[PDB]
């Protein structure tokens, strides 16, 4: 259906590559070329993951596990049930991934709003994209992909975290942590901040942005304001998407050494008296 | 003042012109002196 | 800005110098890198608040 | 030759002179490091092995 | 005769220099090929 | 896995590391390597260190023999010397009695 | 291109603002001096505004101050009072909790004797900035949703160091105080109690850390988006909407279906962050308590996958090949 | 622990160890702690060939 | 043949920068991939015929 | 057909002619360098086979 | 000769600083390459002509 | 005509310091540059 | 002969503090280069001259 | 005339002649240095 | 002779703040590089005399 | 003329201060260093 004020907004046109054919909505969502691309991608990726947990034997979602080929085979097409179902979905996970990122902007386009949600996803496709289809190459495998399961993906990045010496002592892996902590730390402030002005103790008067904004001015002495926070931490969330991207890419094709190794360039130096 | 116009054309390419001449004269120069010191071909 | 960006250029570029110049007479690239860092933050800074 | 001053009522002539100005720096550079690289080129090494 | 209309001159040459940019990162990648190249053992 | 080049996966799973059904081969064969570096320093090398060796050879803090280790051997290689056979033109130090040319 | 909302194109800086004030009169423990930053100003408020002085900040800021001291001091004593090898090894050192063979009891000086004292300066600093944010709350009639957010994160700090070592029979089960070293025992940790990738509170809190990050990214390049229709001014699109609450809301729907008011995205917001640490919290305080091996609790809870393949490298290539001889 | 051995072998095993092991008179005079070390060290060498 | 009307459609000041960047990556590309081939190192090449 | 005319009145000339255009580049690039990626239809390794 | 016409479209305050910048640079890398060949190297030459 | 805001009558001023300043850089740069030919040529 | 024009263009304060940094930094970084040899770093020839 | 800085030519052969003073005092004592340091170690 | 006039382009708070910072981080680093060899380090030197 | 707001009638007064510490700071730096060299000598 409609929402109280939806029926305005919804005005024919902008669109990047479709016209009218693929211009209507079902139900809330809103169809377009690039949502007929992620209904295809989409639903062929899934049905492709159960078809491949038939096989596995299991239809356990826990246990499910599509896994990428052997590290054999190289950059090439593996067999289906060897791997090659695998890099089909990986396919079909970037169609579909790439088309939901060109349907937000004909939704943005629609409404006249900014494309800033469509490239905040393409950050997050670009981790994705950075895990699965450009480590495989600069290695030569598409066998260091993570695999499509629900534990089995868990296994992976523990593996890989330790096949790194405790992955822990890598700078990009650092940089990239702290970015994820200072987002949700801003989330819960930020979160906490607006909440708060709009429900104060029974009886008492909305607090408008000038006692939300002197708050923290009187909390930590500094306050970004409104407009601020919400560039600031988009910011904060696309840099975390961003250097967990650099994290992995920089792992094996260029540290293929332990990390805590990789801080030997502090710890030895000229200036340091041995 | 966006916009150029025809009668700053012709002096300004043929400023132009004298410029890349030079340019290519030391150019040739230097490419022909480097021939002899260690031809590439 | 103009002025503060301008600085922070002259700043990298000396950081790339000293990066390049620690690594001819020894050291290491990342050696090399964290003191070019240093100077782009150290001079980078000066000069943007000097300079402008 | 000289008939072709028609091209410049496009460009304006700040963007393409700094455009270009960087361009043949980048190009001359870049030639003059792969001859660097290559082993039969590099003229530094070339006075080593000259001067033995 | 000059013909005064207005143009975006430099749209489509920033287009179709990152499309040649890709086909030029390509073709390196492909004659060269892998610069920095690892291989990984498979221990599982 | 600094000694032998290699990494955490190169012997065992690492969602479980106690398991003996996720671990790979060469983790026996560190088995025995830990059994006879203990063996090694504890009744070969520290023995031959305390009546031996001078002074200038003992440690900076305790005055201790050097001990040997993974590394000691293998010097940041999967195998030492990269799987190079020494011992097949030396017959004399494969066996601690009769060389057994052959 | 359009203008992207990302850095103001100019900005404008007038009075210094103080605050709002009412009849609880935080005037006298607010400080009078304020300054700007330009540099700052092209992301946020260029405005370095004035602490509110009261006694849980300065209790608090006294005690973390007293914390950080004892904790450095030790570090400085670590490597001898030798400032260039302090500065070298300053990732490195740390204060190491005490030795597993003391429990409860009181260990000596050099053993974590200091750990206990740092600790409890470190608790008494935290719960004191804690109040501080539930009285300036308080005072500025507003809701307190600071202060519940924070203490969220009170409940992982105290579980780590606190709630767990307690009912564990050991003060041994803190976290130590350093860069690095807090680093080995959030491996070691997960080392030695199988594996924390499947402890399942472990794996909900990176279910709403992960979906904290999703929603900041997502509400903060949805507001972005309309803030050319005053998005930013959230507040009053809270009492009054305009069609930048709408948008919004309609981009969303448009998009995955549902949506969120200008004041409910909030509370999505708060309770994703909010019960990342509540659920790490539980997570760590049954970890060795209640369950000593995560992976055996997933093997007979039947979440953990099983694979078929060998497990060492001879089953997919040689020793001679990968070196390519 | 040498003296079973060949004439041949001996020259062939004294000449590598001195070569193995840095030491161009190993074993040259048994008082020297090097050769006391040597011969245990040979017997080691041969339990870890057959013990291990 | 009647190739001029190419200009009716297209504009033929933005073709030019276009084609001007056109013609640059392809000069570029193309000499940078005679470099990586050992048969057409003309740097290379200079160096085995004077040996 | 001899009616193939009429795909310009559903299509633009200027949208299509540049549609092409740059999809009659990717075809040559994409399968050029297809080449060069097969050992066997790479004239420029084939030169160095015939010089050998 | 007309050279002087590009003070017409150049700012000169813009040009000298990226001149001055660009000379040093251009300069500073120059003997930094130098450097680091062996032959060309100022500092291991005397080291060497003295001993 | 200009188009920086500065009149052509200085503009040939503005080179005529410019090309003295650049060929006394480039005379003591020449002068250095012969020095290190006599002592280590590269040619 | 005319090169006092140069503040013309040149804010004064603005290019002094910039060649006043530019200088102590050529210095430091020219006597630190010499720190890295070992024929021209005095405290090693010092300590050598000192037996 | 000319004068992105509002300063006079007047005010110029001033802050020049200073500046080229001040040059010259630490160009000699540069070549002071130079020539000790020379004889110290010559490096050419 | 004529060196006063410095300080009519350049404020005296606010390069007296720079110049007190500059003299004695200097000062410092010529201490710790001095600190950093051997034969220089006074402590050191202090601690071998009386041995 | 002036972009600090000072005259040169204490400008000179300014400078003339400034060098008596100058001096002062390089004269204790003199005899600091001709006491080192003396102690231990570098050259
Ligand atoms: C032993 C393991 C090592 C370790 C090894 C690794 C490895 C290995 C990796 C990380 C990576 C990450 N690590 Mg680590 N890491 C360790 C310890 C930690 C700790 C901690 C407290 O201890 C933390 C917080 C982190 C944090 C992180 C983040 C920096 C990052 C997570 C991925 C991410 O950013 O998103 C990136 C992923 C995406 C954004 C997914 C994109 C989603 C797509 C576009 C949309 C999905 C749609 C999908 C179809 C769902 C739709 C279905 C329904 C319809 C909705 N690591 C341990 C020590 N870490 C991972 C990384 O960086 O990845 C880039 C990585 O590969
Ligand atoms: C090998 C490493 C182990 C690992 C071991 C652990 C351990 C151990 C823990 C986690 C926990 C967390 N892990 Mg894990 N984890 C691993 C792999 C991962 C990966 C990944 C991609 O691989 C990810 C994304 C995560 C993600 C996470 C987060 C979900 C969670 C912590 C949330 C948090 O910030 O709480 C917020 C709370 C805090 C960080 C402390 C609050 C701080 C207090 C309130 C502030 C005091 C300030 C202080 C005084 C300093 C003030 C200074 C100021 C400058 C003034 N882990 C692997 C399995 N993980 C935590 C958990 O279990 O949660 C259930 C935890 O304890
Ligand atoms: C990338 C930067 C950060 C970010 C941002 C971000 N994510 C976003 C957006 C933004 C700004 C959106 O606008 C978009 C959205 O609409 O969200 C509701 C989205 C989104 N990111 C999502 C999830 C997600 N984000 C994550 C993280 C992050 N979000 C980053 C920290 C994570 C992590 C790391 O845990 C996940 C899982 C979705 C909710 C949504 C993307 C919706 C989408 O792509 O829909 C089309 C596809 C389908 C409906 C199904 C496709 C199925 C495939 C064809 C087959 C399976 C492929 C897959 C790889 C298998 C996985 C197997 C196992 C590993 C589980
Ligand atoms: C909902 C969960 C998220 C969260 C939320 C959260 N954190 C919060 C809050 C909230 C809602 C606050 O209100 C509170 C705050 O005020 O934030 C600005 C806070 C906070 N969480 C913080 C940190 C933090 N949050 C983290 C994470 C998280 N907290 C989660 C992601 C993390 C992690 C896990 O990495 C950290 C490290 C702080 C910024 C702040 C708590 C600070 C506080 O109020 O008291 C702590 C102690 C002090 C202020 C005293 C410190 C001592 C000195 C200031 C340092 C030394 C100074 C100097 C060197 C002295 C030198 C002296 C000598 C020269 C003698
Ligand atoms: C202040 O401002 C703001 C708001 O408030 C104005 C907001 O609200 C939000 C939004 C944020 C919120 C918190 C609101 C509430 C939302 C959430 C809690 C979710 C976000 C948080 C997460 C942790 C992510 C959780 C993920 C969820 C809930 C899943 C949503 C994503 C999906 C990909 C699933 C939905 C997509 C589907 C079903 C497919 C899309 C459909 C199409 C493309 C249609 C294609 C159809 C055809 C081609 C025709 C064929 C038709 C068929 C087959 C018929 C079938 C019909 C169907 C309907 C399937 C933000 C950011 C904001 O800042
Ligand atoms: C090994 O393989 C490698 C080699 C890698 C390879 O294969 C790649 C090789 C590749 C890609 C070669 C491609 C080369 C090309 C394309 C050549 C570019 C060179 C060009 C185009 C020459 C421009 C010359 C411009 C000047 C120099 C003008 C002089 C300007 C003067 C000085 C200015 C005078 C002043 C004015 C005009 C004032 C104007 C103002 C007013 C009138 C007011
Ligand atoms: C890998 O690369 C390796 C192989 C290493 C390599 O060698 C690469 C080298 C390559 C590519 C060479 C590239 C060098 C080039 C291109 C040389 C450019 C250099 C030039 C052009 C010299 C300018 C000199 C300018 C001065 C110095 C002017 C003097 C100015 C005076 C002092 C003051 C002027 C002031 C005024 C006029 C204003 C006052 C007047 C009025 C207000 C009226
Ligand atoms: C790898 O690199 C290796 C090989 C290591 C390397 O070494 C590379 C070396 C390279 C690249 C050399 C680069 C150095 C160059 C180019 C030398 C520039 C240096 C210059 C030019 C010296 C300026 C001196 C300025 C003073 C000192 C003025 C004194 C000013 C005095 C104090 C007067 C101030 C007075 C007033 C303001 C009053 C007037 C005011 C009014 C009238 C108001
Ligand atoms: C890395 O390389 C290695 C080899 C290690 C290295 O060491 C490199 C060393 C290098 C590069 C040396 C760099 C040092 C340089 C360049 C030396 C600058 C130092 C200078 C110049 C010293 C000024 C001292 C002046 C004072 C301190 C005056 C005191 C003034 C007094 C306090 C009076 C103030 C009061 C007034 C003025 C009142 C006026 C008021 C009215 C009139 C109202
Ligand atoms: C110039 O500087 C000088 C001056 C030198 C200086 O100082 C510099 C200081 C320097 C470098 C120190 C820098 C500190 C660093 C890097 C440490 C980072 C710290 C980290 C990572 C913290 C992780 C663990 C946190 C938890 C998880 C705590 C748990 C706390 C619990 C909750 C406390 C519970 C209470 C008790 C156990 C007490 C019980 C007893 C009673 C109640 C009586
Ligand atoms: C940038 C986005 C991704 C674009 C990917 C383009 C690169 C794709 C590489 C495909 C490589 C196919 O090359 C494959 O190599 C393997 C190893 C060979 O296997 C032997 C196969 O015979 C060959 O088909
Ligand atoms: C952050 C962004 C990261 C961008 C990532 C870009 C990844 C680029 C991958 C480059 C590797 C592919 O380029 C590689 O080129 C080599 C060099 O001849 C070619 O061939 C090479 O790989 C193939 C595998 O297919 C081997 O069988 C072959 O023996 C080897 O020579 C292939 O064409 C391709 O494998
Ligand atoms: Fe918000």
């Amino acid at each position: 259906a409609l929402l109280s004020f939806e029926r305005k907004y919804r005005v024919r046109g902008g669109t990047l590559i479709g016209g009218d054919l693929f211009d209507f909505w079902v139900g809330p969502f809103y169809v377009g070329f690039f949502g007929v691309t992620t209904a295809f991608f989409a639903l062929l990726g899934t049905i492709l993951i159960f078809w491949g947990a038939s096989q596995q034997g299991t239809f356990n979602p826990w246990l499910i596990n599509i896994a990428p080929p052997d590290l054999s085979y190289g950059l090439g097409m593996a067999p289906l049930m060897e791997g090659g179902l695998w890099q089909i979905i990986t396919i079909c996970a970037i169609g579909a991934f790439v088309s939901w990122a060109l349907r937000e902007v004909e939704i943005c386009r629609k409404l006249g709003m900014g494309y800033h949600v469509p490239f905040a996803f393409s950050v997050a496709i670009f981790a994705y994209v950075t895990l699965v289809v450009f480590r495989p190459l600069l290695m030569g495998a598409w066998g260091h992909g993570f695999p499509y399961g629900i534990w089995s993906h868990l296994d992976w990045v523990s593996n890989t975290g330790y096949a790194y010496l405790h992955f822990h002592y890598n700078p990009a892996h650092m940089i990239a942590v702290t970015f994820f902590f200072t987002t949700t730390l801003a989330l819960a402030l930020h979160g906490a901040l607006v909440l708060s002005a709009a429900n104060p103790p029974k009886g008492e008067e909305v607090k408008g942005p000038d006692n939300e904004d002197t708050f923290f001015r009187d909390f930590i002495g500094y306050s970004i304001g409104t407009l601020g926070i919400h560039r600031v931490g988009l910011l904060l969330a696309l840099n975390a998407g961003f250097w967990s991207a650099v994290c992995i890419i920089i792992s094996g094709p260029v540290w293929t050494k332990g990390w805590p190794e990789w801080w030997n360039w502090w710890l030895e130096m000229p200036i340091w008296p041995s | 003042f966006t916009g150029l116009t025809d009668e700053q054309a012709q002096e300004l390419h043929s400023v132009y012109m004298s410029g890349l001449w030079l340019f290519s004269a030391v150019a040739v120069v230097a490419h022909l002196a480097t021939f002899i010191w260690r031809p590439w071909f | 800005m103009t002025c503060t960006i301008t600085c922070w250029g002259i700043g990298v570029l000396l950081g790339i110098m000293t990066t390049v110049g620690l690594m001819v007479v020894g050291w290491s690239f990342l050696q090399g890198a964290f003191m070019g860092v240093l100077a782009w933050l150290i001079v980078g800074g000066v000069l943007a608040v000097a300079v402008c | 030759m000289s008939k072709f001053y028609k091209i410049w009522l496009i460009f304006d002539p700040r963007r393409v002179f700094v455009a270009q100005g960087v361009f043949l720096f980048l190009l001359a550079a870049m030639i003059h490091l792969v001859l660097l690289s290559t082993e039969h080129f590099n003229w530094f090494e070339l006075a080593a092995a000259n001067a033995a | 005769w000059n013909s005064k209309n207005p143009t975006d001159i430099y749209k489509p040459a920033i287009v179709v220099g990152v499309a040649g940019g890709a086909v030029f990162a390509a073709a390196l990648l492909v004659s060269w090929g892998q610069p920095l190249a690892t291989d990984s053992m498979q221990t599982g | 896995s600094n000694s032998l080049g290699r990494n955490c996966v190169f012997c065992h799973n690492s969602r479980a590391f106690y398991d003996p059904a996720q671990h790979t081969p060469q983790w026996a064969t560190a088995m025995l390597g830990i059994s006879m570096v203990q063996e090694l320093n504890n009744e070969w090398i520290v023995p031959i260190g305390e009546a031996h060796l001078p002074p200038e050879r003992l440690g900076p803090v305790y005055n201790d023999v050097p001990k040997l280790a993974c590394k000691t051997c293998h010097k940041g290689y999967q195998q030492p010397l990269q799987g190079l056979n020494v011992v097949a033109d030396w017959p004399e130090l494969a066996t601690t009695e009769g060389p057994f040319y052959d | 291109p359009e203008y992207q909302n990302i850095f103001t194109q100019v900005q404008v800086q007038g009075p210094a603002e103080l605050g709002v004030d009412n009849e609880n009169n935080l005037t006298e423990e607010r400080t009078t001096g304020t300054g700007f930053s330009q540099l700052i100003g092209w992301i946020g408020n260029a405005q370095l505004g004035p602490i509110y002085l009261g006694w849980f900040g300065i209790i608090s800021l006294v005690t973390g101050t007293l914390w950080f001291n004892i904790v450095g001091f030790n570090m400085l004593s670590q490597v001898g009072y030798s400032i260039p090898e302090f500065i070298r090894q300053l990732f490195w050192l740390a204060l190491e909790p005490p030795s597993p063979e003391y429990g409860l009891r009181m260990p000596p000086l050099d053993d974590g004797g200091w750990f206990i004292i740092a600790s409890f300066f470190l608790l008494v600093s935290v719960i004191s900035w804690w109040l501080r944010s539930y009285q300036l709350a308080e005072m500025h009639k507003m809701g307190k949703h600071v202060a519940w957010a924070f203490a969220a994160a009170i409940w992982l700090f105290l579980v780590l160091g606190l709630f767990r070592p307690i009912l564990m029979g050991s003060w041994s089960e803190a976290v130590p105080y350093g860069i690095f070293p807090h680093l080995d025992w959030t491996t070691a940790f997960s080392i030695r109690y199988g594996n924390l990738y499947y402890n399942p509170f472990h794996a909900l809190s990176i279910v709403f850390l992960y979906g904290s990050v999703l929603l900041f990214a997502m509400h903060g390049a949805t507001i972005l988006a309309v803030t050319r229709f005053g998005g930013d001014r959230e507040l009053e699109q809270i009492y009054d909407r305009g069609t930048a609450s709408e948008r919004a809301g309609l981009f969303w729907r448009w998009t995955m279906g549902f949506n969120a008011t200008m004041e409910g995205i909030h509370r999505w917001a708060w309770w994703f962050a909010v019960l990342t640490p509540i659920t790490g919290g539980i997570g760590i305080l049954l970890t060795g308590t209640v369950v000593d091996n995560w992976f055996l609790w997933a093997v007979e809870h039947n979440f953990a996958p099983d694979y078929t393949q060998d497990y060492g490298y001879e089953a997919y290539t040689t020793y001679d090949g990968f070196l390519g001889r | 622990v040498l003296a079973d051995l060949t004439v041949e072998n001996y020259d062939r095993l004294l000449a590598a160890m001195r070569s193995w092991t840095g030491i161009p008179d190993l074993l040259e005079d048994p008082d020297h702690y090097q050769s006391k070390v040597a011969i245990n060290m040979i017997q080691m060498n041969q339990t870890i060939n057959e013990e291990w």
